[PDB]
């Protein structure tokens, strides 16, 4: 009802009721699957554009197959084997569930209220990230499906000077 | 630590001392990967067996390539003429869910970790005594032969 999260630009955006009653642990579930899904997002929004300048030269498959050849956006998925995917699925896995690869010195020691606006500023930031995303996979499926559709060219239509 | 998993001739059989401090906990995450290594290889092989005899399901995987089309072996997923990359990931997002929404104890059964009884069984109330013992026994040694003979057929299907 009234938690982290709550800013004033609206006040409470529950239009449907998708919560109404539940309960304390249904209501921390969902704020773990938005804070996942926030954090993803913003991930990926942050990996669709550096591969457009950068690429590292490493040989998925040794001896061909090199980073710098594989294509950009949702096209790397045909291109990429297998294999890959399901090792690096299986290595976040190992991450998630254990505490490999996991420090606990990132947890910090902020005080209660610099901690609220802190989580409350991650939040946005990761809702706002979540229609990013959106919005790149859009353009991007319906640009290869039919090249010239939507005639803004280019991968990332803003940030013309990386072209 | 004697129990359920040293059956036939030979006794406690650790040749290099893995359970030499040992502990509880420790105990029961090797028996469940053991356990789960071994049902995952024996179904694997019905898998793999039931497709090298030559069944097929009917239809089709992906936009036009029927499920007796694709090769038989390690060139189904890995390699040229394989399956479709997105249908291979949509079935392991699939798999995974099933696992992660399906194989958890959400009611107490506890027990050995392993069962997911959650209310639902045939008969796992009557029998008590002493079938419980000798069938986890039977489980494992089907589990590890199982085990053996699934790295064996990978390697074959490898190297031939
Ligand atoms: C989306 C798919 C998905 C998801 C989310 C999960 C999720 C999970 N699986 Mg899982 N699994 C899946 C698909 C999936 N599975 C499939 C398709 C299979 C094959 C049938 C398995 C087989 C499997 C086994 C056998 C086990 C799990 C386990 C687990 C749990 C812990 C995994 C872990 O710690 O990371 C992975 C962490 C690792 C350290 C990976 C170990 C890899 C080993 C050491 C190497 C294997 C050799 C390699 C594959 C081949 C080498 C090639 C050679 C040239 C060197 C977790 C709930 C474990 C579990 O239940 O724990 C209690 C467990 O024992 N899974
Ligand atoms: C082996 C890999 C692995 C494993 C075991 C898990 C395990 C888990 N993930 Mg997960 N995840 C993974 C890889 C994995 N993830 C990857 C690669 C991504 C993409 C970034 C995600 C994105 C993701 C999101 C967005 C969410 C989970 C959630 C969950 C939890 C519940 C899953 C559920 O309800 O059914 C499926 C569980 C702890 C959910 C969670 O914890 O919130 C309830 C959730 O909302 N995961
Ligand atoms: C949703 C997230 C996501 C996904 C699915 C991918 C997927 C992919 N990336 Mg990519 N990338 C990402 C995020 C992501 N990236 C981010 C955030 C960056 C900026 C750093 C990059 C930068 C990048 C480059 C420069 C290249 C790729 C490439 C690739 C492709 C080859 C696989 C690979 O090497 O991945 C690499 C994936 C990563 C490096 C992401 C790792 C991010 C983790 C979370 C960092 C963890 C912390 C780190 C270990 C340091 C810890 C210190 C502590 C303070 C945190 C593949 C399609 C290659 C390619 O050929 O693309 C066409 C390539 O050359 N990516
Ligand atoms: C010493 C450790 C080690 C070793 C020996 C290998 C070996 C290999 N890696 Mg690799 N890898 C490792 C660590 C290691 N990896 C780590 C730590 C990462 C970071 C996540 C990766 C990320 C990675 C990527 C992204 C790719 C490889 C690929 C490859 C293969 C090269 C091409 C090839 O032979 O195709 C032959 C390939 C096969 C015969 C298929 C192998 C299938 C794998 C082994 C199954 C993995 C299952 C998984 C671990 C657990 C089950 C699923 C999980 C959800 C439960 C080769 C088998 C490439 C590849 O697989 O291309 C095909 C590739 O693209 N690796
Ligand atoms: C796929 C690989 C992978 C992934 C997904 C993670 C995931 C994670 N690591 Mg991690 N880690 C890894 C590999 C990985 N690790 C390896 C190989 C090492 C070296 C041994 C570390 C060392 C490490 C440390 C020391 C710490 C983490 C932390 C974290 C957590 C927060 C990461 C974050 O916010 O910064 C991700 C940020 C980015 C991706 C932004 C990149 C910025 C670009 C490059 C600027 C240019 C998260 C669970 C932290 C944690 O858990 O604290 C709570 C922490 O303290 N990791
Ligand atoms: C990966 C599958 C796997 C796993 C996790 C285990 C795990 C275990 N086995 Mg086992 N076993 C397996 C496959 C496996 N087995 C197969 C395929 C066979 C048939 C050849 C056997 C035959 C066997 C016998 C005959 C006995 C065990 C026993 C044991 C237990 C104590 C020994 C130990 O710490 O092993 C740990 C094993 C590993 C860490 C795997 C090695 C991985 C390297 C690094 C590669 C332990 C729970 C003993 C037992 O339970 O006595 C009560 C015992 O007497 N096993
Ligand atoms: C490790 C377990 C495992 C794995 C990874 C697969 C994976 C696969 N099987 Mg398979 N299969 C399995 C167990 C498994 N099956 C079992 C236990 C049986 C016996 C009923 C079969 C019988 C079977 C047939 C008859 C055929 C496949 C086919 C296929 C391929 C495409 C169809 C599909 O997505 O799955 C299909 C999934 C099932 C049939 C579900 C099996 C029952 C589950 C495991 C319980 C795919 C690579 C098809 C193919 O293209 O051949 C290569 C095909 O024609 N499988
Ligand atoms: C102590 C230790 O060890 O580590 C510590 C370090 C530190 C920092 C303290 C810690 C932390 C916190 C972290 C990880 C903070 C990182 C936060 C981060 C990186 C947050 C990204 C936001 C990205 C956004 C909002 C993107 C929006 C993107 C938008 C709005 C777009 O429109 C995208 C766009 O594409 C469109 C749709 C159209 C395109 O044409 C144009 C562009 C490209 C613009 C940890 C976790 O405690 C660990
Ligand atoms: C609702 O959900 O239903 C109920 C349905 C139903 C049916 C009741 C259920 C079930 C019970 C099931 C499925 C039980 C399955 C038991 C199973 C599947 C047991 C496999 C053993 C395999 C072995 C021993 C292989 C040895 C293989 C060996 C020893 C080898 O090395 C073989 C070979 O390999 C090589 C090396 C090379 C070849 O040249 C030569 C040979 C062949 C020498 C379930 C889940 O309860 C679900
Ligand atoms: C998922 C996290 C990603 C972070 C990875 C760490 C990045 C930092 C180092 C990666 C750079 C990889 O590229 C670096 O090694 C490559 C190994 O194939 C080498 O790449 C070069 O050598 C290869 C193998 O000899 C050959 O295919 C080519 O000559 C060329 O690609 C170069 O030495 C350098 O391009
Ligand atoms: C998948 C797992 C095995 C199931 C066995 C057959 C299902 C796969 O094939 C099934 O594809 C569609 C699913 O409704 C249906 O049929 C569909 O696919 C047919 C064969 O490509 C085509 O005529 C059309 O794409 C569509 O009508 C049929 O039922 C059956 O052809």
């Amino acid at each position: 009802e009234n938690e982290i999260g709550v800013l004033p630009p609206t006040g409470f955006f529950d239009p449907a009721g998708l919560s109404d009653g539940i309960s304390q642990e249904k209501f921390d579930s969902y704020r773990l699957a938005e804070l996942k899904h926030g954090r993803a997002a913003m991930l990926a929004v942050l990996g669709y554009v550096a591969p457009e300048t950068y690429r590292f030269g490493y040989d998925l498959i040794p001896g061909e197959l090199s980073t710098n050849d594989i294509p950009n956006g949702v096209a790397a998925i045909k291109a990429i084997p297998f294999g890959g995917w399901a090792q690096m699925i299986a290595f976040v896995g190992c991450v998630e569930t254990y505490g490999w690869f996991t420090s606990p010195t990132g947890v910090l020691d902020l005080p209660d209220d610099i901690l609220a606006k802190r989580q409350t500023a991650e939040l946005q930031h990761g809702r706002l990230a979540m229609l990013a995303f959106l919005e790149l996979i859009r353009h991007d499926s319906q640009n290869l499906a039919q090249p010239g559709f939507d005639g803004l060219d280019n991968l990332i239509t803003g940030l013309p000077f990386l072209y | 630590e004697s129990e359920i998993g040293a059956q036939a001739p030979l006794g406690f059989w650790d040749p290099l001392g893995f359970l030499d401090r040992a502990d509880q906990e420790t105990f029961d995450r090797l028996r469940y990967v053991e356990l789960k290594h071994g049902r995952i290889a024996q179904l694997a092989f019905v898998g793999n067996l039931i497709t090298r005899a030559g069944y097929h399901l009917p239809g089709d995987i992906s936009l036009g390539r029927a499920f007796a089309d694709v090769p038989n072996g390690i060139a189904a997923i890995n390699g040229p003429d394989a399956i479709s990359t997105a249908a291979l990931l949509q079935t392991l997002a699939f798999i995974g869910f099933l696992e992660t929404r399906v194989m958890i104890d959400a009611t107490g059964e506890s027990q050995f970790r392993g069962d997911f009884r959650n209310g639902f069984d045939f008969g796992w109330d009557k029998q008590s005594p002493e079938w419980q013992t000798n069938k986890r026994a039977i489980e494992l040694n089907q589990g590890r032969a199982a085990m053996m003979g699934i790295l064996g057929l990978m390697m074959h299907e490898q190297v031939g």
